[PDB]
């Protein structure tokens, strides 16, 4: 009666390594797997599976590779440990706005020559952000200089968020959830099994999360617990909203030798006037959009509730405000002018640029971000939101971020790897 | 017709035909590492399947049919609900518990079965 | 209700040949397993032929082994016999019926559950 | 007597005769990584190729006589041509273009012939 | 009962019951690299191991029985001795000597035979 099949379409939950594919970058270069032109994906008809995206390892790998790709991008470049120098610094002060005024530093210093027995007066221009005053009124230090090495990052690799496709190996299936209005956790019908994941962009954010996808027909909003007011609450737009961003001053390069076959990029003298970056979002848009998200927030918090919408809580930069890398470039904008209403022309958001980095929530590892050459002009899709609770007949919503697996959650919430197994037995009315 | 997969949630008598479809899909110094550790798991698992079916006396075939008896307490169904209700993954989970010892039968009855054939000859 | 009909030539010369044939209607053809069995003109029953669901596998008595070729097309719900060489010992009723086998992956018949009216065939 | 390829000028009956012989040649970390590509690979290779036999029902045979007629217009040749005049090189070059026709057909009389034999039992 | 190499010490008729057991049991770069090494091959011996039992026809059987005579020169000892007496390791010892000819005289008679086998079809 026993009889034995190999090849039964079964399979269990697992969690194994997947592999990158992809159609000068940071990230995917030629370390990654060419994709398959016509990739394929199968419906399951009569499957019902248990997705839960707060438990989902393929976030944990996201966030190693792309860490692991951006320190090896720049292991070898330059090492700035001649550069943390004492600084004379005084203002600019040359057709300055009012918004500007303070923001940068014009810093001369004695930098290394290519010859070990000569020395260089030279200067550059530094936001205030990224230097120390110390002691005399006119020395500084970088901001750096007490807690870790900085590199250059090398000013051929760019930053472009190049899609990247997860795909399983050999034994092993990839599925995904078709279900619309899925929130992220439960059983869900319509079940497909795919070979790999559609391109993900490595879009690195605070608070808004820009360029993702779109919720298929209704705003959405998921939580691990939303009546917990530790967790975030993200939420997917099914619409975009669009932010364009600049940096509205035509800045110059200069190169500074500074060793036998080194250079520092420093930032020159700055064409025409001196003008505060900033982003516009459309008014009417925003209101629209922000419309939706309360609606659906009322469907777990009373239709007869107060829902307001604050700014964000005291912190560091990266935290308080939105963060983000566009042209080259790293804009700490301040969304306070979105976040501040009661239920629910454009509106200007004032932003603060930094060329020392920090990146992730590591502490040891510094870049400098070389200078960009002209005027830097974005232009971007919000998909998105990680907001914070703040909490009886009201409830206060603030913008949250800083954790990267929050920004990958959002994109990798429809896909579950599982194992296959293909033996099974079952009672046959045969006898060998 | 169906691909990968495609009979999952079909019923284990229409399913059971597809079994070739399923068999075949089974097969910077760090990443070279970890996809070498993928491909290499990848057939040690193939393997051990194999390894297994031959010990039951099943080398070469998809669908094997033994000399080892049904206990009712494993399953008591006839073989029209479980060939024409159930799916191939309801049934893994319903004899869970029994796979070890039926697996444990398997082996046994081939090894006498292959002593027998040794000593008719 | 489920219907067999039989239809085919009942007149033939020995030495000769004669195919018959069976539709079928209300059921899965393509379900069951199916038979011939003869009714002498004056005496009883006996087994011919039987043929596999998916038409694969087929078993005659010795009688007509050499002789009779049973066949299924379950895009048409028939069955047929195709007869070659005849003897005067070949005059009967032919019963098409469902039955006889049996699937391996399902409860076992070894009985036949229809019966249809049968053809008659005379050898001359 | 010839070792390994030495009857790739063979006709394709001289050769067949021999396939023992290419059966069994089958088989600075970075210069570690690339050497167990290589050594992944050949295992992967060589195991595609029995499961594929495997599916077929040739499991464990050199030489495997199947269940499937040949179509003329694959090759419209009599066998003194094929296996009198003809080498394995040239012959692969000829029906190149209906291997994967010939495959199909294969596993396709194969599972028919594997459930046939269980409905027997 | 015994388990891995537990029959070791026993005789050969004895042992030659637990074939499954030692069947079952054969299955920061630097470090990786390493265990990479190790695990290939394992894979790479088991295949060897595999490949040359399907040549001689012996492919998924624990125990096969051949067409090749024994010849006295190789081991002028009764059934008695062999399997009574002796342990494995004790018989490995004492003909080492004709390990090779044995399998040169197994894979010819398998040629011969897959060849008688497709001329009678
Ligand atoms: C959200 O998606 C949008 C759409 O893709 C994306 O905006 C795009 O960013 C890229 C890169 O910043 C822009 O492409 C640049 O366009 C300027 C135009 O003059 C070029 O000069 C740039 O080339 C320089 O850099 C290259 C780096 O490899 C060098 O190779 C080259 O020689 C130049 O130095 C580059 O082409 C693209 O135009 C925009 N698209 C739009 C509509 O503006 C946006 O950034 C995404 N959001 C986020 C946060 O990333
Ligand atoms: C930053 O300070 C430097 C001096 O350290 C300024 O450069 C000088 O500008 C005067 C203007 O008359 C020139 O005559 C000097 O020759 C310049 N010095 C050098 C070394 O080039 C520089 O313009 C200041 N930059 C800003 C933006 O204020
Ligand atoms: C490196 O220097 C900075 C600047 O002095 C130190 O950070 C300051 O710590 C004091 C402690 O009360 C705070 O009040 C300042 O606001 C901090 N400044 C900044 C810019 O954060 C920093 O702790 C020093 N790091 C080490 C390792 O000593
Ligand atoms: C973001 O912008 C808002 C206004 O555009 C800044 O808000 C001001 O903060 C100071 C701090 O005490 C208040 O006294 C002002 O009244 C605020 N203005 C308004 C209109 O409320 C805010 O500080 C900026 N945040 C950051 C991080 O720069
Ligand atoms: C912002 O979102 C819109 C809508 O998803 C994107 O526009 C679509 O891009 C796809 C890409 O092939 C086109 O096929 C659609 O027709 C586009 N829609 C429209 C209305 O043009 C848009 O590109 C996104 N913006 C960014 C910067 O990614
Ligand atoms: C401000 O811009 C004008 C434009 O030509 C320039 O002439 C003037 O010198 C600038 N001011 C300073 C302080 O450089
Ligand atoms: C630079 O501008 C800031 C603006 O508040 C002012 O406080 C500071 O004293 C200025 N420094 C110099 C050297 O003028
Ligand atoms: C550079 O070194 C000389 C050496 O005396 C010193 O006087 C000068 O102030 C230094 N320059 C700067 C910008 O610190
Ligand atoms: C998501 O849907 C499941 C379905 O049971 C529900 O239990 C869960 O609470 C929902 N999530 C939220 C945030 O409400
Ligand atoms: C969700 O959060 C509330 C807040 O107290 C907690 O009591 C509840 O147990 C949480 N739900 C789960 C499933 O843990
Ligand atoms: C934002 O709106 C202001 C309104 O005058 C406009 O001048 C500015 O150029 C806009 N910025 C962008 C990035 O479009
Ligand atoms: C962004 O730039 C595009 C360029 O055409 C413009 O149409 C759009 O309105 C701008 N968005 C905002 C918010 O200004
Ligand atoms: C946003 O929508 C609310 C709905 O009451 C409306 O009152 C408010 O004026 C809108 N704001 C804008 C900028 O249109
Ligand atoms: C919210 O709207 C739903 C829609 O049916 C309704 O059932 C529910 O009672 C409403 N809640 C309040 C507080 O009115
Ligand atoms: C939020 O708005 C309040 C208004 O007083 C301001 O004090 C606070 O600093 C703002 N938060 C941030 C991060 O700017
Ligand atoms: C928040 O809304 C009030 C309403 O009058 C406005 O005065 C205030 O400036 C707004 N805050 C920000 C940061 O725009
Ligand atoms: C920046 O200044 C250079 C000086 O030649 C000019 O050619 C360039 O067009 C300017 N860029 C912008 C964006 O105005
Ligand atoms: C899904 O269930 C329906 C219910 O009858 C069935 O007809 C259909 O064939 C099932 N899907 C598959 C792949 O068999
Ligand atoms: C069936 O299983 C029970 C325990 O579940 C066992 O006692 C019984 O002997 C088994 N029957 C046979 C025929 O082995
Ligand atoms: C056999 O099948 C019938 C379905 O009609 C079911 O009611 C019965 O319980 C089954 N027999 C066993 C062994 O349970
Ligand atoms: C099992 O399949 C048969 C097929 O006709 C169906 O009639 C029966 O109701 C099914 N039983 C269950 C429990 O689904
Ligand atoms: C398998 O073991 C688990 C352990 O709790 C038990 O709950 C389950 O019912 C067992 N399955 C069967 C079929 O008895
Ligand atoms: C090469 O061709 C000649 C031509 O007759 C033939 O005799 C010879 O045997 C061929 N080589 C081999 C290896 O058969
Ligand atoms: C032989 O191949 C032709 C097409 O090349 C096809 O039409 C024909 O049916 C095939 N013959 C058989 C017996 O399958
Ligand atoms: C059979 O072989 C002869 C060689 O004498 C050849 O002329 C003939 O064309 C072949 N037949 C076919 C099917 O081509
Ligand atoms: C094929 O081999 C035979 C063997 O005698 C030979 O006579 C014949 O000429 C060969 N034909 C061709 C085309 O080489
Ligand atoms: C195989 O396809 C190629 C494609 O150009 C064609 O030229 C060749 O003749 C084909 N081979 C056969 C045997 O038809
Ligand atoms: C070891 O030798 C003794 C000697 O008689 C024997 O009885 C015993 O069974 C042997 N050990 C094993 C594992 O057979
Ligand atoms: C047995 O081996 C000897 C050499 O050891 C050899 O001469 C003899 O022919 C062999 N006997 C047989 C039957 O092959
Ligand atoms: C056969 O076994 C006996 C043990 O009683 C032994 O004395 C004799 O030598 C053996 N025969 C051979 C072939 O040596
Ligand atoms: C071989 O085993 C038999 C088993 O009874 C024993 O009597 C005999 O003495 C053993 N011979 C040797 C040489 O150990
Ligand atoms: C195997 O070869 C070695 C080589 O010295 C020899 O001593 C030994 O006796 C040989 N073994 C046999 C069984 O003849």
């Amino acid at each position: 009666w026993v009889t034995v099949y190999y090849g039964v379409p079964v399979w269990k939950d697992a969690e194994t390594t997947l592999f990158c594919a992809s159609d000068h970058n940071v990230w995917a270069t030629h370390a990654c797997v060419p994709t398959d032109p016509n990739p394929q994906e199968i419906h399951l008809e009569n499957v019902t599976e248990e997705f839960n995206m707060w438990k989902n390892n393929m976030v944990e790998q996201m966030h190693t590779d792309i860490i692991s790709l951006w320190d090896q991008s720049l292991k070898p470049c330059v090492k700035l440990t001649p550069l943390c120098v004492t600084l004379q610094c005084t203002n600019v002060t040359n057709n300055i706005t009012d918004d500007m005024r303070g923001e940068l530093k014009n810093c001369s210093f004695n930098m290394t020559t290519e010859l070990r027995d000569k020395k260089q007066k030279v200067y550059s221009l530094f936001y205030r952000l990224d230097v120390v005053q110390i002691n005399s009124n006119k020395e500084y230090r970088l901001i750096n200089c007490n807690t870790s090495a900085i590199t250059q990052a090398c000013p051929k690799v760019s930053f472009e968020p190049i899609p990247i496709h997860y795909c399983a190996p050999a034994g092993f299936a990839i599925l995904k959830c078709k279900d619309k209005k899925f929130n992220g956790t439960g059983p869900c019908p319509s079940v497909s099994t795919v070979q790999c994941t559609h391109g993900i962009k490595p879009v690195v954010s605070t608070q808004l999360l820009l360029n993702g996808s779109l919720a298929e027909e209704e705003v959405m909003i998921r939580s691990e617990n939303i009546t917990n007011n530790a967790k975030n609450i993200l939420v997917q737009f099914n619409t975009p909203v669009q932010i364009n961003c600049t940096r509205p001053n035509n800045n110059t390069r200069k190169s500074i030798r500074i060793g036998p076959g080194q250079a520092f990029y420093a930032t020159g003298d700055i064409i025409g006037d001196i003008r505060q970056a900033h982003c516009n979002v459309s008014k009417a848009t925003w209101n629209e959009t922000l419309g939706k998200v309360v609606k659906q927030l009322r469907k777990h918090f009373g239709n007869n509730t107060i829902i307001r919408f604050a700014n964000s809580s005291g912190g560091d930069l990266e935290v308080t405000t939105h963060s983000f890398n566009c042209g080259g470039e790293f804009f700490y904008c301040n969304t306070s002018g979105l976040f501040n209403s009661t239920w629910i022309d454009s509106i200007t958001l004032p932003c603060r640029i930094k060329q020392i980095i920090n990146m992730w929530q590591r502490i040891g590892q510094a870049m400098y971000a070389p200078p960009i050459q002209g005027v830097i002009r974005c232009v971007s899709n919000i998909t998105g939101l990680i907001l914070t609770r703040d909490g009886s007949t009201t409830e206060t919503f603030r913008p949250g971020g800083g954790d990267m697996r929050d920004n990958w959650r959002s994109e990798l919430y429809k896909y579950k790897v599982v194992k296959i197994e293909p033996l099974g037995v079952a009672p046959t009315r045969c006898k060998r | 017709f169906l691909g990968f997969l495609g009979a999952a949630g079909s019923t284990m008598g229409a399913a059971s035909m597809t079994l070739t479809v399923q068999a075949r899909n089974l097969l910077l110094t760090v990443w070279g590492i970890k996809q070498l550790q993928a491909r290499v798991l990848a057939v040690e698992r193939y393997l051990r399947d194999q390894q297994l079916l031959g010990i039951w006396g099943c080398s070469g075939k998809l669908i094997c049919c033994t000399n080892v008896p049904w206990n009712s307490s494993w399953s008591n169904r006839n073989l029209s609900e479980i060939w024409d209700n159930m799916t191939w993954l309801q049934w893994d989970k319903e004899i869970s518990n029994y796979t070890q010892i039926i697996y444990g039968l398997l082996e046994e009855s081939q090894n006498q079965q292959e002593k027998n054939e040794q000593d008719l000859l | 209700e489920v219907q067999l009909v039989e239809t085919g030539g009942g007149l033939v010369q020995p030495g000769g040949s004669l195919k018959l044939s069976c539709r079928a209607s209300g059921y899965t053809f393509s379900s069951f397993a199916m038979s011939w069995v003869r009714q002498a003109p004056g005496k009883g029953l006996e087994w011919v032929s039987l043929i596999n669901d998916r038409g694969g596998l087929t078993f005659y008595v010795d009688s007509v082994k050499g002789r009779f070729t049973i066949s299924r097309d379950n895009s048409k719900n028939t069955l047929s016999l195709q007869m070659h060489s005849l003897r005067d010992g070949d005059t009967a009723v032919y019963y098409c019926a469902t039955g006889g086998m049996s699937s391996a992956l399902q409860s076992s018949k070894y009985y036949f559950d229809f019966w249809g009216q049968g053809a008659l065939v005379t050898v001359s």
